[PDB]
């Protein structure tokens, strides 16, 4: 039996983030104990918006840290950056894609798309999603969000926002009814290991003002019924696996998080 | 004061 | 085949960088000469409620020390509470004799702590063996830097410390010592991270004697962490980063562990 | 506000 060079620590077993724990505990509820049916869960670079000052959040701490949603800290989330920050994490990502293509690596998937959102209205909001190249449903949802979750990094140039969202397939608006809202989406899309990063581009033209254009980028879980699988473990004793796919998520984020020019 | 699923 | 994310290369954690940066500056660019690096288990306090600090932050956070907090730090435990570390400690001192595992040491030390004035006021700290009455150190320490953790999910929270430990010449024995404390220190060792285990006796005139139990995780090897820092400072800061998870992940199994 | 070596 061979002696180690070194040991990550003192028991030499490995131990879980305090982060990780967590974020896995906020899952495994809107999973397993209050399970969601058609939940996806995703996280967007952004900005915690202070409503006192409309700018970025401040607060007296040194590192990524998860925000404690039981206190009322009086902020909001803007899911938006510039487009040279946009083209920075394309460049980035372009990159990462080329470099996993080799041998040895798991390699990138790679998609893009461009869609059209329609909207329609109720006794909420229905959206309607469609290919603007051959011009089918891509999706028709009735989307309704859950839970959120946000995490204030200091050192970089994005906070995160977690959340959790409940996407319901609902039947065809009929019939030539009109949208109540219309606006174009860019979708770039990697995928790695099944986790689903897309970078967007938002344009909405009014009758009034200027186009305006919003670029946001989420990382997302692929595989939602393997994550539950794993939270069911989770809860059963078994944590590792899931452990083990949430810091893969969140490196994931964090990677990206901290690509700034 | 700390959420349920915590 | 699974890999650690899309770049299949580790990256440092948030607060592994920072506190990397925190001793980069007091070993390189700032440097201390006598520089002793420990972390103690102990209590925030927040100044106006008297109780522990309360944050609304769910995971482990380093509190930025440029701002104005109201805050101040306990180091010290009940008697019950070190006794379960003690108890944990000595299990996972058992396990690493373990074939294939990288073995503890352990010293266990019983000294007296007699402290001394100076002219220009200001404290020397002349530590001898309660056994043979020997000189075991004869310093005087002073406190450079504070950096503190706080830790909602557990019992306790962290100090990091950055302090000058300057020898100095022993006083002349026609001079009094101005306190004196007794220490019980249980000193265990894994890859010179030392962690010990201390217990401070004090007697007074009037009131009961009081004790204090404490916990301090501390860098054994300050030579060879320069020098890690030095390369960080110089591009390669894997070396640091490695070494520094190290030291916090002996903190955070220590920290966990409550009953 | 951030501390210098930070």
């Amino acid at each position: 039996v061979a002696v180690p060079k070194i040991e990550m620590n003192f028991l030499n077993k490995p131990i879980v983030p305090d982060t990780t724990k967590v974020i896995s505990n906020f899952l495994t509820h809107y999973l397993i104990t209050e399970p969601v049916e058609h939940v996806e869960i995703e996280a967007k670079l952004g900005t915690l918006i202070d409503l006192e000052t409309q700018n970025r959040f401040e607060f007296p701490v040194m590192n990524e840290t998860i925000l404690n949603p039981e206190f009322n800290l009086r902020t909001r989330f803007e899911s938006d950056m510039t487009a040279s920050e946009h083209k920075y994490l394309n460049e980035f990502l372009n990159q990462a894609f080329r470099d996993s293509q080799k041998p040895g690596r798991l390699p990138f998937a790679y998609k893009h798309t461009k869609q059209v959102d329609l909207f329609y209205e109720t006794e909420d909001k229905i959206r309607v999603s469609k290919n603007q190249s051959d011009n089918q449903v891509l999706a028709c949802v009735k989307k309704r969000r859950v839970a959120d979750l946000f995490l204030y990094c200091p050192n970089d140039a994005f906070d995160i926002r977690i959340s959790i969202s409940d996407e319901l397939p609902v039947s065809m608006p009929s019939g030539n009814q009109q949208p109540s809202l219309t606006r174009l989406k860019d979708r770039v899309g990697y995928v790695h290991q099944e986790i689903k990063i897309d970078l967007t581009k938002t344009t909405q033209n009014d009758p009034v003002y200027d186009t305006t254009e919003r670029h946001e980028l989420e990382v997302e879980f692929g595989n939602i019924a393997d994550l539950r699988d794993r939270a069911q473990k989770a809860k059963d004793g078994m944590e590792a696996p899931l452990f083990r796919r949430v810091q893969l998520f969140m490196d994931n984020v964090r990677i990206l998080r901290r690509e700034h020019s | 004061r700390t959420p349920a699923w915590n």
